[PDB]
């Protein structure tokens, strides 16, 4: 067996019907090896290049970036079938690259797996079409990470008081927003995905978490106090624990949160002096002014003994922060998403050993 | 390494394929 697949050009749309628009995400064969779809279509596309037939690797390309779009259209506010074919189309484009014949992209491979290399296409095109639909892709799952996570944020960051997690004496909480982040996780591991593509999803999603959180702290009167802070405080730390449960702190996701950080650490700090002031200034680098001076006028005092922050103090900082460049916005952008990579992920899965299982409803294609 | 065929698409082929939204 040579690791390639054959099928005839009248079953085509009953290869892409089984194997993306009707494919479960769920399904035991997919499970077992990650990426099936995208390495059985890449044998496919192969055995298409053996017979040098042009026309039937441009009918295979078209008929399956239609299908995964298709399926991302129809039922792409899924967060499982988003993540599936994200994963997919992944691997298919790391499949397009390593099986090129290309010499920068060979570096990795056995050498039974450059004899799997394509040797009359070069799709070069279609890599690139791939590249470009993945990015979309991957923006479609961040919208749809979010959605979710959204009504968790503020009861579970700010609402839902604890005592270092614990009840105190004195709905989602923190622990909901942790499991929910463990799901999304295990998701993303079982479908494959690419560790440096887990990473970014991780940072964005962590840049969510913190800018949702903070922009609400802004707009509201009731959650600027050194109690919350120390809220915040504790709520950010066992995120930094999360990272580090899964390995993920050089993912950049801790440092998305230093806004959060800072303006619970602007709760804590000394408020009074001309030190004081220079302290703020200095530590705020990832608050805009507009933002250190929202949270000082905000700021409720820890009992009646204490004086509201002083609008001359207030002053003082505004002074001399003048020469920032600073943005006047309050809010962060709380929809932005930092520009993803793909960098390429060769496999050590070898072609020539990959069974198609009955349960895909393939039968009608041919090991070559 | 073998001299290979790059497949070609057309501008308005490419545009399509690659939008995802165009489906």
């Amino acid at each position: 067996f040579q690791g390639m697949l054959e099928y005839k050009r009248e079953d085509e749309q009953k290869l892409v019907k089984n194997l993306i628009l009707e494919l479960k995400p769920r399904g035991v064969a997919v499970n077992l090896i990650p990426g099936l779809p995208a390495y059985i279509l890449f044998m496919c596309v192969r055995h298409a290049d053996y017979l040098n037939d042009d026309q039937k690797v441009r009918s295979l390309l078209t008929s399956t970036i239609n299908s995964i779009k298709k399926v991302l259209k129809k039922r792409g506010d899924d967060f499982e079938t988003v993540s599936f074919w994200l994963s997919n189309t992944c691997r298919f484009l790391h499949c397009l690259k390593q099986y090129s014949g290309e010499e920068g992209f060979m570096k990795h491979n056995t050498s039974r797996q450059n004899e799997h290399c394509l040797t009359n296409f070069d799709l070069a095109e279609y890599r690139q079409v791939l590249s470009d639909l993945a990015i979309q892709i991957y923006q479609q799952l961040v919208r749809v990470l979010e959605n979710i996570l959204q009504p968790m944020i503020v009861s579970g960051m700010l609402e839902h008081e604890t005592i270092q997690g614990v009840s105190g004496v004195k709905t989602y909480t923190l622990d909901s927003i942790l499991r929910q982040l463990n799901s999304f996780h295990s998701v993303m591991c079982q479908h494959g995905m690419d560790p440096e593509l887990i990473k970014q999803v991780v940072k964005q999603m962590f840049y969510i978490v913190g800018a949702i959180t903070l922009n609400n702290l802004l707009l509201r009167k009731d959650m600027c106090s050194w109690s919350k802070g120390m809220q915040i405080r504790y709520n950010v730390s066992q995120l930094e624990e999360w990272l580090r449960d899964k390995n993920l702190m050089n993912s950049g996701a801790k440092e998305t949160l230093e806004p959060l950080i800072q303006a619970a650490q602007l709760l804590q700090v000394k408020k009074k002096t001309d030190d004081d002031a220079e302290a703020i200034c200095s530590m705020c680098n990832a608050l805009t002014t507009a933002q250190i001076v929202k949270v000082l006028n905000l700021y409720t005092p820890v009992n009646e003994f204490e004086e509201r922050v002083s609008v001359s103090f207030i002053r003082t900082i505004q002074m001399r922060l003048r020469d920032r460049k600073d943005s006047p916005q309050l809010l962060m952008d709380a929809k932005h998403i930092f520009p993803v990579t793909f960098p390429f992920n060769p496999s050590s899965l070898a072609l020539e050993t990959i069974q198609i299982p009955a349960s895909l409803g393939l039968g009608f294609i041919a090991r070559v | 390494q073998p001299t290979r065929r790059q497949i070609r698409l057309s501008s308005p082929e490419r545009q399509r394929l690659s939008s995802l939204n165009l489906t």
